[PDB]
């Protein structure tokens, strides 16, 4: 994350870290979704150019963490995956489209002060909230500036129009994405940054009062590089897939 | 730069 | 989920992060 602060400590209960046991090293951000599914991006599973393919082996889950590298006695829960699962259309080769994947836990982890599962938008809430201005949070370990943290870090960025994201870059957008950030205008900065990928970019709803995952934190060219946005994962236009497994598969 | 986890995890 | 989206440190304590307001005053206050 950069130009964020520090998150305070039960801020992102849902915030889950990927790591890796050889060697063992931060791989990205997700989320909770309840006690047994963690929401990721999928290119932090398999991205085929960088000769990148986890399994279910490869890969421990850290849950209720807020230190980046401390481990959490008593705090932070560690679990095991049972299952990953990756978006059948998830578009490696050209844009990262639909970069979304489930990862079913071994076991149930219990929630806590510090472990708590975020809300998933219904067709109403998407409508509503995602709007060019309304602003989002995203939170992770990434990077500080295009160095980690010592603690999880937070940034609110607004929502930007279709248009503008489009312009932004030479890659082709799909109405599976969405972008954010400030304008070179704007005079705020902030962006997620590598590390980062795989996070949760959550909007709290003015209506029922609870926090909801919109998007996935997915791409960007630079980090906070001026008229250059980030790019999400829209999670409401993947909500079928997501249902589809869940009650298929557990 | 990771601190250690303990072994019934890995 | 059922509980989703309310943090047992703020929410449902109803104690504010020191950020959150600036979300909310943006879907227009
Ligand atoms: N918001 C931003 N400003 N950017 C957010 C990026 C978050 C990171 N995502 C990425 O780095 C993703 C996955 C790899 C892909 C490559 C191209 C790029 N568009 C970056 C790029 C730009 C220009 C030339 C060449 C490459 C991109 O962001 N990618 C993530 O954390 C990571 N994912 C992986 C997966 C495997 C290994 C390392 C990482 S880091
Ligand atoms: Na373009
Ligand atoms: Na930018």
């Amino acid at each position: 994350i950069v130009e964020g602060s520090d998150a305070e400590i039960g801020m992102s209960p849902w915030q889950v870290m990927l790591f890796r046991k050889s060697p063992q090293e931060l791989l990205c951000g997700a989320s909770l979704i309840s006690d047994r599914w963690v929401l990721t991006a999928a290119h932090c599973l398999l991205y085929p150019p960088w000769d990148k393919n986890f399994t279910e082996n490869d890969l421990l889950v850290r849950i209720g963490k807020h230190s980046r590298t401390r481990y959490e006695r008593n705090i932070e829960k560690i679990s095991m995956l049972e299952k990953i699962y990756i978006h059948p259309r998830y578009n490696w080769r050209e844009n990262l489209d639909r970069d979304i994947a489930l990862m079913k836990l071994k076991k149930p982890v219990a929630f806590s002060d510090y472990i708590h599962p975020v809300c998933l938008p219904d067709r109403e809430t998407a409508a509503s909230l995602l709007q060019a201005g309304y602003k989002g949070r995203v939170t992770g370990w990434g990077n500080l500036k295009e160095g980690q943290p010592s603690v999880l870090q937070v940034v609110n960025l607004p929502i930007v129009e279709r248009p503008v994201c489009k312009d932004s870059t030479r890659i082709r957008i799909t109405d599976n994405m969405f972008c954010a950030g400030y304008k070179p205008d704007e005079g705020k900065r902030g962006d997620a940054c590598e590390g980062d990928s795989g996070g949760p970019f959550v909007m709290k709803s003015p209506f029922n009062n609870r926090w909801y995952q919109m998007g996935i934190v997915s791409w960007g060219e630079g980090c906070d590089r001026d008229g250059k946005y980030g790019f999400y994962t829209h999670v409401f236009r993947l909500k079928k897939w997501i249902q589809k497994v869940i009650d298929q598969f557990g | 730069d990771f601190e250690e986890i303990p072994e019934e995890y890995l | 989920e059922a509980d989703c989206g309310l943090r047992p440190l703020f929410e449902k304590k109803s104690l504010e992060d020191k950020t959150e307001r600036e979300l909310l005053e943006s879907y227009i206050d």
